[PDB]
RNA sequence: AGGCUAAGGCGUGUCGGAGUAAUUCAGUUAAGGGAAUUCGGCAAAUUAGCUCCGUAACUUCGGGAUAAGGAGUGCCUGCU
RNA sequence: CCCUAACUGGAGUCCGGUGAAGCUUACAUUCUAGUGCACAGUCUAGAGACCUCUAGGGGGAAGUGAAGACCCCGUGGAGC
RNA sequence: GCAGCUUGCUACCUCGAUGUCGGUUCUUUCCAUCCUGGCCGUGCAGCAGCGGCCAAGGGUGAGGUUGUUCGCCUAUUAAAGGAGAUCGUGAGCUGGGUUUAGACCGUCGUGAGACAGGUCGGUUACUAUCUACUAGAGGUGCCCGAGGUCUGCGGGUAAGCUGCUUUUAGUACGAGAGGAACCAAGCAGCGGCGCCACUGGUGUACCGGUUGUCUGACAAGGCAUCGCCGGGCAGCUACGCGCUCAGGAAUAAGAGCUGAAUGCAUCUAAGCUCGAACUCUGACCUAAAAAGAGACCUCUUUAAGGAUUCCGGUAAAAGACCGGUUUGAUAGAAACGGGAUGUAAGCACCAAGGCAACGAGGUGUUCAGUCCGCGUUUACUAACCAUUCGUUCCUUUCACUU
């Protein structure tokens, strides 16, 4: 059972759910939900988005 | 005219498509007895769907041996009571009910369905049935059973549902003996079905009320310029000039759903006793949480949540002994997420 | 053909102009028909990952252009589910020129191919640099 | 112009309603494909203001021309 | 369009009030075949059919609207 | 000779109108069968053809030109058969063509004008009375009164059809080249039925950002398509998901057994065995309004039980259906769980700068604030109060009572 992490929110992909998104350059990103996929496609960054773990890490950097 | 052909819109195998006359599915056929005596059917209530991660044990499949995510239907299956034994006589005009014996003690909430049969003749009724079997007036025996939904909480009803079930035995005497053993008892779903086996599921489908021919039969819409000339969701023609009538085979609006349907070869993936194993966080939406014993049926089942689902041993199963599924993970994440 | 492990929606229908992503000299090919596909009335021929289509080279070299060829789609934007429940989607649609047997006319494939096509036609997998 | 508001004029011309089903008039949105629909891109969609750069064949030398094709644009602080 | 889905407001659906018009010799729950001015719910022989009500799209009533504008005829007209 | 699906002939019906071609949508039928099933012959080695017989259960598609029918062409395909139904189908649609009024070109004619020549443009009416069908109800008949469970006279069904790949097998066959069949497996196309864990759409619940304007400013709000933009739970939905072999009987063509007429022979004249995607049965749906109007059991005969009122939803256009009703979690409130959005207001510090007044915005407070048409716990309020039928009504034509 592959254990997968959401690229945007950093949450573990629950088995039997979630998406894998592949760009032209072979880059692969796990998405836990349509919300994370939409925010990734909008160009928003997780480190700037507060509800994600990367945004939380960026804020707690201070 | 050189015509383009298409398959007919919908199936005429379910006509007339009317509302089912009861909320309970009735079985018109019972399969062959192929072993020790037992009931051929059980009845539970549909809860909802989840999914499991399991190892593909299906022989000859390409993905056999690997992790696969399989949707499952959860069916809450409290113990049913064997209320009565009914005997049937076969003649030229078919089967007729000839005798019935009710169990001496029955659940008090059965009065919501019927006035309770008294604790009257059971010994002499059984000996009468034995005499009838000995003298050859009995063609077969069925068990009248009923569910006890009071123990459930996602099903609001306390009135039991009553239905006839076949008995699987090699001989009529064996059938009668087994029915006498099981009469008046509480049978669990493990006493009817085993894990990993195929079954047939009957249920009343989701009711959609009155629906047009587009949704009801899958007829094409009007296309292009015709889409906005005033008949968009509406059948092109009701018939030819001759014959001067609308055929019953022309797709038309009417009752959609709330029909009896039988699905074949649904595999049981788990017989559980504790509903906490399958209940997600937050509960099943509009249902709640499982509390009694339950069953996992591979794939989908007819009917919505809380509908009574009748399970029976398979009547057209292809595959031989399938095995016990290896459920590696039952998903209990929030279905409301 | 050999069955694939995944369930593939036939996402590209006839008339779609897909970028051709090998070194054969075809830049854009329009789907004409789908091999081994029988349709129904009014339904356009449909193709998902792993399907072989007859294509016409609309852009590319002048020798490739206007030729009726066979191509295999290796990337599709429509999401498809693997057996273990994970959904996969690519950033674009992409095809590679092949023969009837499935051998690619090109020698290297720029971009990731789907594992489904990589297994159904093993030579596409070897020609591709990475299989996703 | 369009939007939101004064003053002034009005609520003036059938109601209610439990999903208020199907269907229909007029709208919003729609994965992937993108005219494969159709007699025909009909209908719908695209573009869109202003500033700056740049603007072809042809021409009756007037034009074509807003051709085409690109870039900018909000708020705040201080200014020329 | 492939191939449709969901949603918004107005109708429709159900309720209160108000309240017309158009087809109509009669009867009438029909269906098949034949017959018949050779395209019958009514004739003939069969087959079906318990009655009433509600909703629904229009197969049929060679449905309704209309003394065919096409053709011919009239020792009928008009204009050119 | 057949058919009447081409074109003719005729003028019997219709001129107080049966709306004219083609397409589209939907249903059905025929077989003279294109494929799929079964056979026979071959100048049939196999592969694959050619010819014929049975067989109408299913399929027979997508595109370019043309109004086309027809036809040509393209690439798939097992094949992309043909025809009938008022040349099916305009109280369904379209209007490209033909069949009005305008105009141009060519040709006729002195001319008006004409052309089964071409071209551009050119209004598609109606609230369904009856019948038919699709669905939903109320009755009456059947019937000890009521309820429940069944049966199945019958009706319907495509209770699925068809390809690819692997294997058989580089085998039989064949000198080679080439190249099968039974069985077995998976997948796919189309069809059917259902479902919503997953994924996608929608989601005018909800959350946030922001433009213009109004309510004096902030905050909170109105309006501009939900103002627009981003996200989205439930629900619905497909572009998602599950299921969707058979076997047996009796047959067609056909192949045989036995067998005389006709000592022999003969598949046939009796008799018998096989033999199809056909038919029937069989795994599905419907079906006591089956007039032979059903069987069984239970309860109870001023009762059983049903309806109405009440709180609802697995159901629902009205009806109906399914549940609960204090001996109760049916619905709602409260809190919590599980979710949506994205970090509220106020406060403090910082802020490019400005002498200052101010200052877009950043950080902390703060995964905050707001919200939940989901669940759990919980009788906290509301499921209370009742009515009505099961009596022909008045009457003493009474099984009763002032």
């Amino acid at each position: 059972m592959e254990q997968r992490k959401c690229y945007f929110c950093g949450k573990m992909l629950e088995p039997g759910t979630g998406k894998l998104y592949v760009k032209k350059d072979g880059s692969t990103y796990f998405m836990c939900s349509s919300k994370c996929m939409s925010n990734f496609a909008l160009g928003r960054l997780p480190r700037r988005t507060e509800w994600t773990e990367k945004g939380k890490i960026q804020l707690k950097k201070a | 005219m050189a015509s383009i052909h298409r398959p007919k819109r919908g199936s005429l195998a379910f006509s007339p498509r009317k509302r089912a006359k009861s909320h309970i599915p009735r079985f018109r056929a019972w399969p062959e007895a192929t072993g020790e005596p037992k009931l051929q059917s059980f009845a539970g209530y549909k809860v909802g769907m989840t999914h499991v991660i399991m190892v593909d044990d299906t022989k000859n499949s390409l993905t056999q041996g690997m992790e696969i995510s399989v949707p499952v239907t959860v069916i809450e299956t409290p113990a049913i009571r064997v209320a009565a034994i009914r005997a049937y006589a076969e003649d030229s005009t078919g089967e007729k009910a000839i005798a019935e014996v009710w169990a001496a003690d029955l659940d008090p909430e059965l009065k919501r369905r019927i006035p309770i049969p008294a604790a009257g003749n059971q010994a002499e009724a059984l000996e009468n049935i034995g005499k009838l079997i000995e003298e050859g007036r009995v063609s077969d025996v069925r068990a009248v059973i009923y569910t006890l939904p009071k123990s459930l909480t996602g099903v609001p009803k306390k009135v039991p549902d009553i239905m006839e079930s076949g008995i699987s035995a090699r001989d009529l005497g064996t059938k009668f003996e087994y029915s006498k053993t099981i009469l008046g008892t509480l049978v669990s779903v493990t006493d009817v079905f085993k894990n990993g086996t195929l079954v047939d599921t009957a249920a009343i489908t989701i009711g959609k009320g009155t629906q047009g021919p587009v949704k009801r039969w899958g007829i094409q819409l009007m296309k292009g310029k015709h889409s906005r000339q005033g008949s968009l969701r509406q059948v092109g023609t009701l018939g030819a000039f001759n014959p001067s009538r609308v055929s019953w085979r022309v797709p038309q609006m009417g009752q959609m759903g709330y029909h009896q349907r039988t699905e074949f070869n649904k595999r049981i993936l788990k017989i559980g006793s504790d509903g906490e194993e399958v209940t997600p966080e937050g509960g099943f939406i509009n249902y709640g949480l499982v509390r009694g014993d339950y069953i996992l049926i591979k794939g989908s089942v007819p009917g919505p949540s809380k509908r009574l689902i009748r399970l029976r041993d398979p009547i057209r199963a292809k595959k031989a002994d399938l095995g016990e599924p290896n459920i590696l993970y039952i998903s209990r994440e929030s279905k409301q997420g | 053909m050999k069955g694939m492990r995944s369930n593939i929606p036939r996402a590209l229908n006839a008339g779609a102009q897909i970028a051709c992503v090998d070194n054969t000299g075809a830049k854009v090919v329009e789907i004409i028909s789908v091999k081994k596909y029988r349709g129904v009335k009014n339904r356009m021929p449909c193709a998902g990952i792993g399907d072989m289509c007859v294509v016409s080279v609309k852009k590319g070299t002048p020798e490739m252009r206007k030729q009726v060829l066979l191509a295999v789609v290796v990337r599709q934007k429509q999401e498809f589910r693997r057996p273990d429940g994970l959904h996969v989607s690519f950033e674009d649609n992409a095809m590679v020129i092949t023969d009837e047997e499935g051998i690619p006319k090109g020698t290297d494939i720029k971009g990731p191919v789907a594992r489904e096509v990589a297994e159904r036609f093993p030579k596409i997998g070897t020609t591709a640099s990475i299989i996703v």
